């Protein structure tokens, strides 16, 4: 039992089913509150061999990332088209406050380092369905049978509440590739002004990071003189103890059902309702240099629209498609009035946004106020300004989406306005975001 | 003496008319913007709406060679209630005195004011800006 | 044994009911006067199988808390979703006295933190009825009998004595997520002025007490040089000695039980009866810029109203469900007349709340005064100001609910009356609070 | 003398910070605010950074009974862009002369500098409130 | 003479009405509020009710370019119970000497009398807030 | 002279703190209460917080036989805001000039400070009471 590598394993019936059973390889991952925790049921059937190859090299990988909610993705190791593909689910389901140190303003930066002192056995892959291979994992009966009993419900919210339900019992996504062996892991945040040069800060920061991992203190002073808060994690203690130390691929489990089901999966778990409405002119406002347009007509009942536009021809109105319930966060949140020497709105939940400062008084409590409102940060991407007017206190911002070549980031054209000075004082922070065309749903007959 | 003076920029921040009322310079005069030399009658101001978002200057000074500084009274009033007051201001640069005014009086809960660059300690009153809103 | 992990504790029979029954896995979590105890009643039947997941990362993580009568929940290492459910039983089982060393004015802020150096196996899960699953948790004969003899009593009080009598045995919640195996747990509590950078003195509580547990002294000195308390709880030691180290998920007993007769329970639970009656304007007081409004005419026999308003229209009265006995916290308290240079009143017992400043002289020997009464900390919540009157020797506040998007936190909208400066010295603190609506059942025939 | 006077008030408007650098009173005195008495020291704002939506302001007069006006310079600079110069001020409220003046220069064109309030043509040179946005 | 002054402000803080009676100003002259010139007759204050949370403010100053100052005493009076005393109030500001004296006699255990802000060393006698409260 | 004096009650009638700041005797001296003798240092007030409910009282007076009168500023400043400025207040009780001097400057519109009981005629200043309030 000497020199055993995972070919020996893998080749043993009772040692594989070890490994797969003490490793939950069969289980996806639930992107809940408290992180990426595997789920309980079994997702996909046994197989009766795993793909695998063996690397035996031990070195020290340092990796940043600079999404916002991705530290419990980057403290389990996800690389990063991991952490690209599970961002989403975490952060509709993070818990969010308003005294997070992550920043992300337009002059400071926050980032995320992890350093892992790896000891790897080998690597293990999972053929997917859309790779087209004949080893593809079969997605176990018990799962297929609660997708097809709540894709066969009476009403759409009773679909999506179903589903919901499911997502959070059996996971999220599924890992297909994951790195066999033990792993000592420490991770950091920092927090750096723009100006400052990046490459410098990356390179201080992990040169300091490596060698607090590699000469293993919870603070750590790198050459520059920064304090760093390290969170230090063992997973390494014989063919028994051997975990997963790094995940290389993840697939979203919806991705994994046929697709005529895929579809209305997917249709379904779009958070939004959309409709294309049309516009007026809101009256005043003529010293600005471009027209100020707002839905026209009375919102409909359980509709709500986003902001002020300067498109003259249409506005987007969306609607919520899950109830609102106790732990879920809303899609959208309602604004009140700000404190004092101010008539802008201010968001009722933390980390939210909305994309467009109102031109007016804003009352909450009569409309069109009252159907004005944010986004949950995860349906908002940060856009582009294009300014208008030749004075300060006549300015304005529209929004204009950030180009991108892979649809998967489409932002929709809505040409949201900002004021470039606000009068008054104690302002909210201007907005500079733009909807996700993949969050809204469309032509739905609902 | 022209170095007495003082410019209050009355800045509606709000979204709802302002009116400017019983505008009278006691001593002094009220003269363009910039131009000590070009007087103008308190009538240009008397009545005046400043809409939202909106700047207002009156610019007052003593007489070109006199021992007489400027002093001069107006008060915002709301148009939209009947033209209640909302605000009495008054300021007083004196020639004799090394001392400024600067007096904001008056009280109804439903405007803030909130005025700023006065100068107390000697010399011109400055300039002030006031921003007035409805809320 | 060695490189055993929960998946061959669970598949031996023997082994898998070692586990439970050493862990109390069947039992309920009576949330008592001492804090968090399990009964010593099964009540759940025994599974004949357990869903697991495995995980072996150790590391050291860190919560805090903002709720008041947290600390034992926090103590028990309850995750921020079990300590909101747990909160509304602890609280009103829980042991009030004045010199709390907790404050929550409206200047200074205190906070419970909690760093669990933690060296898991793995975590058991399981289902609710509400999940919907085939796998469900089937409530013991017992408990069930328990329940339907409670509910066939004569009278309503009857009733509600035998329920209380049986959720007290019974236990009040069941966890329903839990993870396995060694933690040594440090805690404290932290107060510091509401000006003072929140983050800043969360992050060096943190540090401070995640050193105190790595280096594991019963005080602390913290970056910031503060002086922090801290208690040691020791939960390590083989299969035979994994514990449960950390609760992830708890469900509230009576949500387990069938929906006609959960909703019975439930409302029999709620400790206020409540009621709308005609109300009339104070004489005097002219000066106030608002009117005041008290219950008209006489109040019923054995009801209560709980303050002045400013509403017009109605008044709320409650009455008590469950006659006062002993080692059971009153749902309402009389007032008594202050020391001196004050006609206000006071709670006559230690942390209760009433809702309005009283506008005249209050005796509690006569009407309306003898009606007047106050609140258990866990009734009310906080709410907002809004401001009328021009000069402070009129000025009044009105409490308006905070508005929230889930249903169980609102909180009833009576326009509390509140005195800006009250005449006099020596005057109780000002109420700022708001009753919950979950609280009271309204329409019963009682 | 203290008749000659001048209050700055830098108001970053903008998003990115603007840097302050190379503040000097060649003539008079800095002081603190609504205090003429209180003299201050030109480091309590060199090289300081003012936030955006962030104001700073900066209080220059004549010492006592001096027949001394009050003259100074400085620069704002882009922290952003390796302190490249934004703008440059010079303020000027002479006491012998009845002609003040206050010169913005500079040909940084990705920023917009709006200055107002200032006096020319007799006393103190008044408040001045400038405005800074980078585009 | 006019340095020596006294106000006297009664502040029912309670919710049963007072009365003052016997007013009487020996030395010096009651007068208004803020004007030592506007003599008035005790009459004005005697027998009126304070009623509950507002204020009444009685104002005694010595004869001008006097070297009288002002000596005088009142009652508080409940007229709840047949116009009984609440308490029996002496003010002497002299001219003459540095010792002012301000007692506050009777004995009535129903009410509850605070008084501050005399001064009794030198000079004027201040401004003496008394709060009664019916208990 | 002891004759001139002054009381300042500071009364925190609201619900969140404020700082005094930059108090300063210009003239005369602060003293203990009650006892114009026991003279006291400024920094016994500097940086305090007057926690709700609270009362401050500081007492400045003339010296013990000088002709001086006695003038002072300070300043309430609000904690939670970064120490914004409150209100900045002046008080003067001269020995020569018959008449008194109390003002209230500063523009901050999320407090409200009524002032009560001075004297400006002749005499001391007098007992003022300021209640602060934070809306
Ligand atoms: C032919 C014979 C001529 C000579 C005879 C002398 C005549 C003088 C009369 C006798 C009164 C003497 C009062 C002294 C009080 C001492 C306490 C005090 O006034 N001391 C300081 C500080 O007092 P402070 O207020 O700070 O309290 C702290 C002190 N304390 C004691 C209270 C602890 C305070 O500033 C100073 C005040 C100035 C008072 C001086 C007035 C005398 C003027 C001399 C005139 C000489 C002209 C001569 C021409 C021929
Ligand atoms: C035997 C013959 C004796 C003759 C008697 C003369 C005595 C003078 C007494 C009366 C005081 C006059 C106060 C009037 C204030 C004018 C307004 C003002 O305060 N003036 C300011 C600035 O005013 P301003 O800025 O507005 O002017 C600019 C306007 N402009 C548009 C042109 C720009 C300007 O600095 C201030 C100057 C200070 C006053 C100068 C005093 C001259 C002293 C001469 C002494 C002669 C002794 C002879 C012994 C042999
Ligand atoms: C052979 C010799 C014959 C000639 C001698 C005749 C003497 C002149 C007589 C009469 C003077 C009367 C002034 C007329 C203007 C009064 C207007 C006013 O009233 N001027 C107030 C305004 O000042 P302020 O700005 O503060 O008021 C506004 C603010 N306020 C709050 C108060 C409303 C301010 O005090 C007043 C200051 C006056 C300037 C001082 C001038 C000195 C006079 C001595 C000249 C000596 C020459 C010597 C020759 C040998
Ligand atoms: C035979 C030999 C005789 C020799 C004669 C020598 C005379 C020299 C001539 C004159 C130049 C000397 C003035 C220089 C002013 C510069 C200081 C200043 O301009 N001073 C202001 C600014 O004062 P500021 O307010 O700023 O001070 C701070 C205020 N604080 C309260 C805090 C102290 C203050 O106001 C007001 C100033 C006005 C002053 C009027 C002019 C002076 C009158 C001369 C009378 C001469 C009669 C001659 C008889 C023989
Ligand atoms: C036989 C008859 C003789 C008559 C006697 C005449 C005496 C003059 C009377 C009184 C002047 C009053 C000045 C007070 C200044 C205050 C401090 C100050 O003005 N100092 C500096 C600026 O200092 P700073 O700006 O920092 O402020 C200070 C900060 N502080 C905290 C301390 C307030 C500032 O330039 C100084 C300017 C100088 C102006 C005065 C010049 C007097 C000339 C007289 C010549 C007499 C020759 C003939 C003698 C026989
Ligand atoms: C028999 C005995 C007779 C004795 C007579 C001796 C007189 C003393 C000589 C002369 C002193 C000269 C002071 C030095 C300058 C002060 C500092 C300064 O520097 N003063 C500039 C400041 O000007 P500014 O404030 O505008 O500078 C800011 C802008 N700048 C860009 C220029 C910097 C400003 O110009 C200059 C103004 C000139 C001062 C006028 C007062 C002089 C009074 C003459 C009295 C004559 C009585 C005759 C009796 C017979
Ligand atoms: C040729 C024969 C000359 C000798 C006969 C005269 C004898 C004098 C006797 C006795 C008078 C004094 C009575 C007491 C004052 C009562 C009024 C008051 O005490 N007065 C205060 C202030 O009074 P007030 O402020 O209240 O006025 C109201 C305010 N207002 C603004 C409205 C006016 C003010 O400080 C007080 C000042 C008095 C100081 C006393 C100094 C004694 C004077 C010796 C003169 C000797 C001259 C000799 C020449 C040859
Ligand atoms: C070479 C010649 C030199 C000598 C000339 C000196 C002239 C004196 C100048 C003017 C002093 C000003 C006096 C005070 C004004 C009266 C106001 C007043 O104080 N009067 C009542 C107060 O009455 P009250 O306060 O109630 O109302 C008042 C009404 N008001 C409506 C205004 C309020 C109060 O009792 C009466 C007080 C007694 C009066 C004192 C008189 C002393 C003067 C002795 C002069 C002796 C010279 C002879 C030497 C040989
Ligand atoms: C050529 C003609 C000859 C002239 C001869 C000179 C006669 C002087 C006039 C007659 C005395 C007048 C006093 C009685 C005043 C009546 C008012 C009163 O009576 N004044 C009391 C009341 O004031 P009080 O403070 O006590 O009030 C508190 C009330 N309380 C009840 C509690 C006491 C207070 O004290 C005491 C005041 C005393 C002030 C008198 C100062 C005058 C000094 C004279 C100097 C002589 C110079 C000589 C030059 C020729
Ligand atoms: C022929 C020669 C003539 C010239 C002589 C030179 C003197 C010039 C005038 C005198 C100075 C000028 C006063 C300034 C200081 C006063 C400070 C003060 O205002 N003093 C108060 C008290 O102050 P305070 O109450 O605070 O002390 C109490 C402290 N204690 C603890 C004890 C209570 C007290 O009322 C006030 C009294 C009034 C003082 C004026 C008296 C006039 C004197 C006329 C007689 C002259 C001699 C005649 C010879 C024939
Ligand atoms: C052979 C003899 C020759 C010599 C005789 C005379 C020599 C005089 C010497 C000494 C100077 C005296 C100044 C001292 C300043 C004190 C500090 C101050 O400065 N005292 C202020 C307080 O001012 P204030 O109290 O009002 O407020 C403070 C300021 N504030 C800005 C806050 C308002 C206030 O003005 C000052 C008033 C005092 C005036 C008294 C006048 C009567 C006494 C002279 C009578 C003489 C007759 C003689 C006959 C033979
Ligand atoms: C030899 C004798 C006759 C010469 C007399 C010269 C007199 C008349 C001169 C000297 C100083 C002069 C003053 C100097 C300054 C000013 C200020 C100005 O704003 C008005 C004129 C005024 C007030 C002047 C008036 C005339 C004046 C008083
Ligand atoms: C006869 C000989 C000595 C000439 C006398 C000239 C006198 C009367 C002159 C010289 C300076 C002059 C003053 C100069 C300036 C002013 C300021 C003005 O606002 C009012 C007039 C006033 C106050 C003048 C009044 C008359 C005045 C005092």
């Amino acid at each position: 039992q000497a020199g055993d590598t995972l070919n020996d394993v893998i080749q043993d019936p009772t040692r594989r089913n070890k490994l797969i059973n003490d490793n939950n390889l069969l289980k996806g991952i639930i992107m809940g509150r408290d992180g990426p925790v595997p789920s309980s049921r079994e997702l996909i059937v046994r197989p009766d061999t795993l793909r695998a190859i063996i690397n035996n090299r031990a070195t020290i990988e340092t990796t940043t990332m600079e999404a916002e909610f991705t530290e419990t993705l980057m403290e389990s190791n996800y690389n990063s088209a991991s952490v690209k593909v599970s961002a989403p689910f975490i952060t509709a389901n993070s818990e969010y406050s308003e005294s997070s140190s992550f920043k992300n303003t337009e002059t400071e930066k926050s980032m995320y380092t992890s350093s892992r002192y790896l000891f790897p056995q080998g690597r293990i892959d999972f053929t997917t369905p859309d790779s087209g291979f004949d080893d593809v994992i079969k997605l176990s009966p018990q799962f297929t049978s609660g997708v097809q009993a709540a894709l066969a419900k009476a009403t759409g919210t009773e679909k999506r509440e179903a589903l919901q339900n499911l997502f959070q019992e059996y996971g999220h996504v599924f890992r297909t590739k994951v790195h066999i062996g033990g792993v000592l892991s420490a991770h950091t945040m920092e927090t750096f002004s723009r100006s400052e040069n990046e490459t410098e800060v990356k390179q201080d920061v992990k040169a300091g990071l490596e060698g607090a991992v590699k000469g293993w203190q919870g603070t750590i002073t790198t050459s520059q003189n920064r304090k760093l808060n390290v969170k230090y994690i063992v997973n390494v203690v014989q063919s028994e103890h051997w975990r997963v130390i790094e995940v290389t691929e993840v697939t979203a489990v919806a991705d994994l059902l046929p697709q005529p089901i895929r579809g209305q999966v997917k249709d379904l778990l779009k958070p939004l309702l959309g409709k294309w409405v049309d516009v007026e002119k809101v009256p005043g406002l003529e010293s600005l240099p471009v027209s100020v347009y707002r839905p026209k007509g009375a919102i409909p009942a359980g509709w709500f629209w986003l902001g002020d536009t300067a498109d003259a021809s249409k506005a987007l109105l969306v609607k919520p498609t899950l109830p609102a319930r106790s732990g879920r966060n809303p899609a959208l949140t309602s604004l009140h009035q700000g404190s004092g020497m101010t008539e802008q709105p201010f968001v009722d939940l933390p980390q939210y946004q909305y994309l467009s400062t109102y031109f007016g008084s804003f009352a909450h409590d009569t409309p069109p106020g009252s159907t004005l409102r944010g986004l949950r940060p995860d349906h908002v991407l940060p856009g582009r300004y294009e300014m208008h007017g030749d004075t300060i206190s006549t300015a304005v911002y529209v929004t204009r989406p950030v180009d991108v070549p892979f649809p998967e980031d489409e932002c929709f054209d809505l040409k949201s306005l900002v004021r470039v000075k606000l009068p008054g004082s104690g302002n909210p922070p201007k907005p500079r975001s733009a909807l996700k065309k993949s969050m809204v749903l469309f032509d739905s007959g609902e | 003496a022209y170095a007495q003076w003082v410019i209050i920029i009355i800045h509606n921040v709000g979204s709802q008319d302002v009116k400017i009322k019983n505008l009278k310079a006691s001593w002094g005069k009220l003269h363009a913007d910039g131009d000590k030399d070009a007087e103008v009658s308190a009538s240009n101001y008397e009545g005046k709406i400043v809409k939202p978002d909106e700047k207002l200057q009156i610019n007052a000074s003593g007489r070109s060679d006199a021992a007489e500084g400027t002093t001069g009274t107006f008060d915002l009033v709301d148009p939209a209630d009947g033209d209640k007051q909302v605000r009495h201001f008054y300021w007083d640069s004196p020639w004799g005195s090394k001392t400024n005014t600067w007096t904001v009086s008056g009280s109804n809960t439903k405007w803030m004011i909130e005025y700023s660059g006065q100068n107390l300690d000697s010399g011109a009153l400055g300039t002030i800006t006031v921003d007035t809103l409805k809320k």
